[PDB]
């Protein structure tokens, strides 16, 4: 079958990991400062 | 903490209108690391007193629900 030459290849390649910048937990995200803050007089 | 919590309970039994005594009772429950008991007590107080304008109680509920995580919508409210 001498016709137009064309190749079909579906692209489902997984991308590289993004490695985004990491958030910093607040002081109120730790249990001991929470205990200090809630027990305030 | 035990003595203060008992005194808060006696104050609550004497006069139920003392909101400060109940909030101090919840604070003493937090002091004795009784997170679940304090949460149940706070939910009971909120459901009995939905019209009360206890801002610090709602702030404490939001912090507790954020620590729990699953109740994030109640924390937002």
């Amino acid at each position: 079958r001498q016709d137009y030459i064309a190749k079909v290849r579906y692209q489902n390649d997984l991308p590289a990991p993004p490695c985004p910048p990491k958030l910093l937990k607040y002081e109120i995200e730790k249990e001991a400062p929470q205990k200090e803050f809630l027990k305030d007089s | 903490y035990v003595q203060a919590q008992k005194q808060f309970k006696q104050a609550e039994d004497s006069q139920n209108s003392n909101t400060l005594a109940k909030l101090g009772y919840a604070q003493c429950l937090i002091a004795r690391n009784e997170v679940g008991d304090a949460t149940i007590y706070l939910e009971k107080f909120f459901k009995e007193n939905q019209d009360s304008k206890s801002s610090e109680m709602m702030l404490l509920l939001g912090i507790i629900y954020s620590q729990s995580g699953k109740s994030y919508y109640k924390a937002i409210i």
